[PDB]
């Protein structure tokens, strides 16, 4: 388990450097071999059984995903259910979680885009997972009440 | 190797209205949307 | 970066057959190339050499699409097609528009 110990510059997000280029940190050159005042880039961790805690290996993982902007693939654990339309429900397209009614539409979505937003940027248009279909949707709790 | 060569003055030429792409994956119609980000100037 | 074997490289390529994307540590000629070769026997143009890179290793991204067939024969005349890119690299990945 080797760590980069120089590097002449930091990283950028989500990058990777397996680069092995010896790092001068004096200013003479040392033409890419070891020496003085230029140290080999890379540095081996030491893990002993019996080191302190601060030094113990730790397993990293990072799981990195962006929500409900594009056709999903991973899902979660729950059980679906059939949709009841024209009727406002709790529903849940992929994820979001909303209130309105549900009804037909006939636009043209690309391939790649699976959601739909009006002018003020919340749901007007999607696409049911199951079934390969594009919907819109409307509220319910609508219409002016006057006594 | 190749040696066949016979170097030129880099040419040039105006490119203009090129290099739009769909800035997300988002379906939007009947707007006129304004981003910001890395595109080709006109 | 420097595209002599000292830093990951990324490579695109069709080869007439399917499209290799591969970021692998390759030293380069300096004139790279895929040679087409031409065939006497029958009117077939039909590739042969590829001489892009003088080694490959170290590598952990590598993705090849479904097997394709394309006419590679030599066509006279005006450029009946036009095909746009943008590359972008933003933290971490590699945006390609077609
Ligand atoms: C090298 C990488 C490479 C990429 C990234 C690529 C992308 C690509 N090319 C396509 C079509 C196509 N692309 C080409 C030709 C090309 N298009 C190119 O980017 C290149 C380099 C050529 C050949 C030199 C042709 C002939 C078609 C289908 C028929 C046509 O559009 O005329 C398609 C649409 C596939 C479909 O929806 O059915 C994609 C995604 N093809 C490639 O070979
Ligand atoms: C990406 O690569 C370039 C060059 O391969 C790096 O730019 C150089 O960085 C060193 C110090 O790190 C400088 O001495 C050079 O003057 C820089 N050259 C240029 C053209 O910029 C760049 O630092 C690398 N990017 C990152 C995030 O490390
Ligand atoms: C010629 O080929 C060798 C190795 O293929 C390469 O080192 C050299 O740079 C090339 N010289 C020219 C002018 O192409
Ligand atoms: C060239 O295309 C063939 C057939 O699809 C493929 O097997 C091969 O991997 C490609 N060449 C390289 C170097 O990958
Ligand atoms: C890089 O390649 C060389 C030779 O194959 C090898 O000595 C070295 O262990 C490799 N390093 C990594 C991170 O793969």
């Amino acid at each position: 388990y080797l760590y980069r110990l120089f590097r002449k510059s930091n990283l950028k997000p989500f990058e990777r450097d397996i680069s092995t280029e010896i790092y001068q940190a004096g200013s003479t050159p040392c033409n890419g071999v070891e020496g003085f005042n230029c140290y080999f880039p890379l540095q081996s961790y030491g893990f002993q059984p019996t080191n302190g805690v601060g030094y113990q290996p730790y397993r990293v993982v990072v799981l990195s995903f962006e929500l409900l902007h594009a056709p999903a693939t991973v899902c979660g654990p729950k059980k679906s259910t059939n949709l009841v339309k024209n009727k406002c429900v709790n529903f849940n397209f992929n994820g979001l979680t909303g209130t309105g009614v549900l009804t037909e539409s006939n636009k043209k979505f690309l391939p790649f885009q699976q959601f739909g937003r009006d002018i003020a940027d919340t749901t007007d248009a999607v696409r049911d997972p199951q079934t390969l279909e594009i919907l819109d949707i409307t509220p319910c709790s609508f219409g002016g009440v006057s006594v | 190797n190749l040696t066949t060569r016979t170097q030129l003055p880099p040419a040039y030429t105006n490119s203009f209205t090129r290099g739009v792409y769909y800035p997300d994956k988002v379906f939007r119609s009947s707007v006129l949307h304004s981003t910001q980000d890395l595109f080709l100037p006109f | 970066t420097t595209l002599d074997s000292k830093t990951q490289s990324l490579l695109i390529v069709n080869n007439a057959t399917n499209v290799v994307i591969k970021v692998c540590e390759f030293q380069f000629c300096n004139d790279p190339f895929l040679g087409v070769y031409y065939h006497k026997n029958n009117k077939s143009w039909m590739e042969s050499e590829f001489r892009v890179y003088s080694s490959a290793n170290n590598c952990t991204f590598e993705y090849v699409s479904q097997p394709f067939l394309m006419d590679l024969e030599g066509k006279q005349g005006n450029f009946k097609n036009l095909r746009e890119f943008v590359f972008k690299n933003i933290d971490g990945y590699f945006k390609i528009y077609s």
